[PDB]
C-alpha cells in the first residue's frame, strides 16, 4: 500500500478530516478513498486545513466511520469512466453502474474538474432548432449549440414539457446525448428509466442513444453538488474526443445551485444573502461555462431550472438566469389558465430570436404577437373593474384577437395522452409562422374562441370550427 | 332629469372613490414602509449570528 | 516561421537572480490561500505561487498575509514556495492596447502577440481632485434618437443604465459604441472617442458574441474590450473593473477622449461579496461587503472632464446596473444611483409593448443636461420633452368621450412615441436625429397615421438626401441652427409630408 495512509480526525456532518502522515498531502480537488464494510466511500479533499490536516467533503453516508480508519488517495480527481461504452449505463457520483449491467466497459477516465474552454477556443454560433412546441418555436425558438433554459415554476408541469422535449428533440439530434440528472426524484427517475427504454433511446438490445448519469436526491449532500460534474465530464468526452454533437441534458439544475449552498454551509463559509453560498457565482459559473461549443463540436444544455416559491428574484434563479441562451419561463398563472405548454409568452426571450438570425418574415410575425398580447396584459386590469364598457372599438377587437392569440398557444403534447388523451401536436417551424400569422390579420377571426383551445396548426383551427359547428 | 342625476351622482361618487382610494395608499404606504424596515433588520440578524459563530 | 518564433522565445528567456521574500502555504482553502512569511509586503502586492497561479495579498494579518488565488484551488497546495513579484497590481496601459481583448492582467486573451503598451500604471490610483476637474462642456451623441434627445450624455460624466434582468441592457450600450465609430474614422482629433467597453462576469461565449458583433460593424479600431469572463477566478472578476480604469487613464491624461462603460456593476459587486467573506472580513448589509459603497464609489469617480490646465481630457463612464425584479429599493442598486451622476432606466414593459430601447422616458433623468446636446439637436427638441410629458399624463385617459384638446395630445403623443422606436443594433447620425425630430415637432408627422409612422422615417431620410443633402450638410457642419435654416428646413418637411 501507499504510504499516503491517512487516519479520519473527525467525522462531522458530510465533512470528514483525514490526518494524512508527513508530506505527501493530496492536492485540493483530488480523492480520497476509505475503504468500508459498504463499499468504498468517495471524499473529495476541498481545503488543507495545515499540518498535514486535509478537509474532505463525503460523497456517499458518513454513518459508521470510525474514527482513525486508513484513508487511501486515488491521486486525482473523482475520476469518472468514459467512452462510447457508456451509452446505455446509468452511472452515479462515483461512476459505478447502477443499473447492473455489469461493469462500464470505459476505455479512459478523466477528471470531474476540468478548466473550461479558453476565450480562444470560443466560437460564435446561431442555427435554428425546431422545438415542434407552438409557443417555443414563433416567440423565443431555440437553436443549436445553444444553452436552451427551461426556467420554470413549482410542479407548473415541468416534468411535462421535460418529456415532450426529450422525445422530440433526442430522436431528432444526431448525436448521442447524456441525460444527467441532479438531485430530482426517483419516482422521477423510474419514470424516465422507463420511457426511454420504451421509446426505444435506451435499446439495451441494441445500443442507446443516450447515457444516464442520475444522482437522486436520497444521496448524501456532497454527492448532490459534484453529480453534475459528473455528468458534464462524459458530455466533454464526447464533445472533445469522440468529435461528434452532444445535447447534454441535465435536470433541474436549480438542485445543482442548492447542492452547492448545503456543501458551503458544512464547510463553514459564513452564508451569504438569502443563505446562498458565498462562491455562489464561482460555481454556477464552472458549470455553465465548461459547457459550450467549441471548435471541436457542439454541446447544446437543455436544462431545467426550478424557481423556488416560483419568485424569480430568489437569487439562486437570477444567478441562473444570466448564463442561458434561450429563457422559456413556465409560470404557474399560465398553467391555470389551462394553457398547456404553460410555458408565459411575455417572458420568454431568446437571444437568438434576432430578427436576421429568424428570417424577417418570422421575426415581423413574432414581434406582431408579442405587442399583442401586451396590449392585452396592460388592458387587463381596466377589463376587471371598469369592464369592456369603455374599451374603444380597436381595444374591443384587440381584446378579442389577443383573447384567440392567448389560447392558441396550447397545444396537446405526445406525452399527454395520458395526462389529457387529445392525441399530440407537433407542427413544422414554417407552419407556426404562417398559422400566427392569419389570426393576426383577423383572417380567422370568424371563428369560435374554443376552436384555439388544445390545436395544432391553422389548418386544425379550422377543423375544430367545424367540430363546433356540429 | 334622470340622465344628468345619473352622470351627476356618477362623478360625485367616482370622485369619493378617489379620495377614499387614497387614504387606502396612504394606509398601506406605512405598512410597505415598515414592512421594508422589518425584512432589511431580519435578514441582518440571520447573517450576524452566523458570522458570530 | 512559427519555429523562427520559438526560438526567439527560448533564447529570450535568461537565467534568474536571487528572489527576495518567500512564503510557504499555510493552509489554502476556498481559493484564500493564507501564507507564512513574506516578511515584507506592499500591500496588495501581487504575489506569484510556486505553481504558477498569482494572487494579491488582500488581508495583511498580523502574523500570516492571506494571499487571493488568482486561479483555480488546486493549483496551490499545502506548503510550496510563494514568491514576491514585488509591484502592486498593475497593467499594461498605452495606444497600442487599441483593438486587443485582454484579461484582467492584461494578458492578450485576443490571441493577437504580444500587448505592445507604453506604460504600466497601477490599478488602485486616487481620481482626479476639485481643481483639475472643469464642468462638462463637450456632447457625446450616442446616436440613439431616445437618449440623444430625452436624457444628454456629455463628455466625462458618468450615467447610469440601470435597468431590468436581461432585458438587452447591453444593447442600449453596445449601440453608443457604434455610433462613434461616425467621429472616430476622420481626422478631427478633439472628435474622437476611443471606447473601452469591460465586460465583467458575461459568459466567455457572451463575450464571443460582443467580439464578433464588434468586427462586424467595423468597431474594432477604437475598442479594448477587458473581458474578465465568468469562469475566471473571483479576485481576476474583482479586479476587473478596477483595472478597467486604468486603461482609460491613459486616455484620459494623454488628452484625447474615451468612453469606458462598465457592464455590469451588478456583478462587480457580487464579486467583492465573495471575496470579502470567503476572507471573513466583517459581513454587512445585505450579506455585501461592509465598504460596498466605499467600492463601488472609488471606481465611479475615476471618470472625470479635466480640466483645460490639466490637459482637457475626459473619460466619460457608462455604469450598467441589473435591477433585480426592477426593485430599486435594492443595497446594491440603491447605492450605485446614489453614486451615479444621472440615470437611464429601461422598462421591461416598454421592450414587450415594442419600444426597443425601452427607455422610460418618466423615469430618465440627466443630471449634467443641457450641457451636453448639440446646440441644433437642443434647439429642435425642447419642445419633444414638453410634449412626452403631456402625453404620458394623458395616456391613461385613452381607454372614450375625450375632449378635442385632450384629443390633440394623444394623436401627437401617440406619433411621437412611435418615431422614438430606433431599429437594434444600427446607430443614427446625429445631423439626421435633428431633421427626424424636427418633423415631429413641428406637428408634420401628426397627420401620419401610426403604421406608416415607420415607413415615413426612412422615406424622410431619403427625402433628405437626395432633396437637399445641401441642408443635410449644413445641419450637420454649422451644427447650430440658424432661423434661415430652420426656414428652409420647415419647407423641406412639408414637401415631404405632401408627398
Amino acid at each position: 500500500s501507499t504510504p499516503i495512509t491517512g487516519k479520519v480526525t473527525a467525522v462531522i456532518g458530510a465533512i470528514v478530516d483525514v490526518h494524512f502522515e508527513q508530506s505527501e498531502l493530496p492536492a485540493i480537488l483530488n480523492a480520497l478513498e476509505i475503504k468500508t464494510p459498504q463499499g468504498k466511500l468517495v471524499l473529495e479533499v476541498a481545503q488543507h486545513l495545515g499540518e498535514n490536516t486535509v478537509r474532505t467533503i463525503a460523497m456517499d453516508g458518513t454513518e459508521g466511520l470510525v474514527r482513525g480508519e486508513k484513508v487511501l488517495d486515488t491521486g486525482g480527481p473523482i475520476s469518472v469512466p468514459v467512452g462510447r461504452e457508456t451509452l446505455g449505463r446509468i452511472i452515479n457520483v462515483i461512476g459505478e453502474p447502477i443499473d447492473e449491467r455489469g461493469p462500464i466497459k470505459s476505455k479512459l477516465r478523466k477528471p470531474i474538474h476540468a478548466d473550461p474552454p479558453s476565450f480562444a477556443e470560443q466560437s460564435t454560433s446561431a442555427e435554428i432548432l425546431e422545438t415542434g412546441i407552438k409557443v417555443v418555436d414563433l416567440l423565443a425558438p431555440y437553436a443549436r449549440g445553444g444553452k436552451i433554459g427551461l426556467f420554470g415554476g413549482a410542479g407548473v408541469g415541468k416534468t411535462v414539457f421535460i418529456q415532450e422535449l426529450i422525445n422530440n428533440i433526442a430522436k431528432a439530434h444526431g448525436g448521442f446525448s447524456v441525460f444527467t440528472g441532479v438531485g430530482e426524484r426517483t419516482r422521477e427517475g423510474n419514470d424516465l428509466y422507463r420511457e426511454m427504454k420504451e421509446t426505444g433511446v435506451i435499446n439495451l438490445e441494441g445500443e442507446s442513444k443516450v447515457a444516464l448519469v442520475f444522482g437522486q436526491m436520497n444521496e448524501p449532500p456532497g454527492a448532490r453538488a459534484r453529480v453534475a460534474l459528473t455528468g458534464l465530464t462524459i458530455a466533454e468526452y464526447f464533445r472533445d474526443e469522440e468529435g461528434q454533437d452532444v445535447l447534454l441534458f441535465i435536470d433541474n439544475i436549480f438542485r445543482f445551485t442548492q447542492a452547492g449552498s448545503e456543501v458551503s454551509a458544512l464547510l463553514g463559509r459564513i452564508p451569504s444573502a438569502v443563505g446562498y453560498q458565498p462562491t455562489l457565482a464561482t460555481d454556477m459559473g464552472l458549470l455553465q461555462e465548461r459547457i459550450t461549443t467549441t471548435k471541436k463540436g457542439s454541446v447544446t444544455s437543455v436544462q431545467a431550472v426550478y424557481v423556488p416559491a416560483d419568485d424569480l428574484t430568489d437569487p439562486a434563479p437570477a444567478t441562473t438566469f444570466a448564463h442561458l441562451d434561450a429563457t422559456t419561463v413556465l409560470s404557474r398563472g399560465i398553467s391555470e389558465l389551462g394553457i398547456y405548454p404553460a410555458v408565459d409568452p411575455l417572458d420568454s426571450k431568446s437571444r437568438l430570436l434576432d430578427a436576421a438570425v429568424v428570417g424577417q418574415e418570422h421575426y415581423d410575425v413574432a414581434s406582431k404577437v408579442q405587442e399583442t398580447l401586451q396590449t392585452y396584459k396592460s388592458l387587463q386590469d381596466i377589463i376587471a373593474i371598469l369592464g369592456m364598457d369603455e374599451l374603444s372599438e380597436q381595444d374591443k377587437l384587440t381584446v378579442e384577437r389577443a383573447r384567440k392569440i392567448q389560447r392558441f398557444l396550447s397545444q396537446p403534447f405526445a406525452v399527454a395522452e395520458v395526462f389529457t388523451g387529445i392525441p399530440g401536436k407537433l407542427v413544422r417551424l414554417k407552419d407556426t409562422v404562417a398559422s400566427f400569422k392569419a389570426v393576426l390579420e383577423g383572417k380567422y377571426d370568424n371563428i369560435p374562441e374554443h376552436a384555439f383551445y388544445m390545436v395544432g396548426g391553422i389548418e386544425d383551427v379550422v377543423a375544430k370550427a367545424e367540430k363546433l359547428a356540429a | 332629469q334622470g340622465y344628468a342625476a345619473e352622470i351627476s351622482a356618477r362623478r360625485n361618487a367616482m370622485d369619493n372613490a378617489s379620495k377614499n382610494a387614497g387614504d387606502m395608499i396612504n394606509r398601506y404606504s406605512i405598512l410597505y414602509n415598515r414592512t421594508r424596515q422589518a425584512v432589511i433588520t431580519n435578514e441582518l440578524v440571520d447573517i450576524i449570528t452566523g458570522a458570530s459563530s | 516561421e512559427v519555429s523562427s518564433i520559438l526560438e526567439e522565445r527560448i533564447k529570450g528567456v535568461s537565467d534568474e537572480a536571487n528572489l527576495n521574500e518567500t512564503g510557504r502555504v499555510l493552509a489554502v482553502g476556498d481559493g484564500i490561500a493564507r501564507v507564512f512569511g513574506l516578511n515584507n509586503i506592499q500591500a496588495e502586492e501581487l504575489v506569484e505561487f510556486s505553481s504558477g497561479v498569482k494572487g494579491m495579498a488582500l488581508n495583511l494579518e498580523p502574523g500570516q498575509v492571506g494571499i487571493v488565488l488568482f486561479g483555480s484551488d488546486r493549483l496551490v497546495k499545502e506548503g510550496e514556495l510563494v514568491k514576491r513579484t514585488g509591484n502592486i497590481v498593475d497593467v499594461p496601459v498605452g495606444p497600442g492596447l487599441l483593438g486587443r481583448v485582454v484579461d484582467a492582467l492584461g494578458n492578450p486573451i485576443d490571441g493577437k502577440g504580444p500587448i505592445d503598451a507604453a506604460g504600466r500604471s497601477r490599478a488602485q490610483v486616487k481620481a482626479p481632485g476639485i481643481l483639475p476637474r472643469r464642468s462638462v462642456h463637450e456632447p457625446v451623441q450616442t446616436g440613439l434618437k431616445a437618449v440623444d434627445a430625452l436624457v444628454p450624455i456629455g463628455r466625462g460624466q458618468r450615467e447610469l443604465i440601470i435597468g431590468d434582468r436581461q432585458t438587452g441592457k447591453t444593447a442600449v450600450a453596445l449601440d453608443t459604441i457604434l455610433n462613434q465609430k461616425r467621429w472616430n474614422n476622420g481626422s478631427d482629433e478633439s472628435k474622437k472617442l476611443y471606447c473601452v467597453y469591460v465586460a465583467v462576469g458575461q459568459k466567455r461565449s457572451t463575450v464571443a458574441q460582443l467580439v464578433q458583433t464588434l468586427e462586424q460593424h467595423d468597431a474594432m479600431k477604437y475598442s479594448i474590450i477587458v473581458a474578465a469572463t465568468a469562469s475566471e477566478a473571483a479576485p481576476l472578476q474583482y479586479l476587473a473593473p478596477f483595472t478597467a480604469a486604468s486603461i482609460g487613464e491613459w486616455f484620459r491624461d494623454n488628452g484625447k477622449h474615451a468612453l469606458i462603460v462598465y457592464d455590469d456593476l451588478s456583478k462587480q459587486a457580487v464579486a467583492y461579496r465573495q471575496l470579502s467573506l470567503l476572507l471573513r472580513r466583517p459581513p454587512g448589509r445585505e450579506a455585501y461587503p461592509g465598504d460596498v459603497f466605499y467600492l463601488h464609489s472609488r471606481l465611479l469617480e475615476r471618470a472625470a472632464k479635466l480640466s483645460e490646465k490639466e490637459g482637457s481630457g475626459s473619460l466619460t463612464a457608462l455604469p450598467v446596473i441589473e435591477t433585480q425584479g426592477g426593485d430599486v429599493s435594492a443595497y446594491i442598486p440603491t447605492n450605485v444611483i446614489s453614486i451615479t451622476d444621472g440615470q437611464i432606466f429601461l422598462e421591461a414593459e416598454l421592450f414587450y409593448k415594442g419600444i426597443r430601447p425601452a427607455i422610460n422616458v418618466g423615469l430618465s433623468v440627466s443630471r449634467v443636461g443641457s450641457a451636453a446636446q448639440v446646440k441644433a439637436l437642443k434647439q429642435v427638441a425642447g419642445s419633444l420633452k414638453l410634449f412626452l410629458a403631456q402625453y404620458r399624463e394623458v395616456a391613461a385617459f385613452a381607454q372614450s368621450d375625450l375632449d378635442a384638446s385632450t384629443k390633440q395630445t394623444l394623436v401627437r403623443g401617440e406619433r411621437l412615441t412611435q418615431l422614438l422606436k430606433q431599429n437594434q443594433y444600427s446607430p443614427l447620425a446625429t445631423e439626421e436625429q435633428v431633421p427626424l425630430i424636427y418633423a415631429g415637432v413641428n406637428g408634420h408627422l401628426d397627420g401620419i397615421e401610426l403604421s406608416r409612422i415607420g415607413e415615413f422615417e426612412s422615406s424622410f431620410l431619403s427625402y433628405l438626401k437626395s432633396n437637399h443633402n445641401e441642408l443635410l450638410t449644413e445641419i450637420r457642419e454649422k451644427g447650430e441652427l440658424s432661423k434661415e435654416l430652420l426656414a428652409s428646413l420647415k419647407s423641406a418637411t412639408e414637401s415631404f409630408v405632401a408627398t
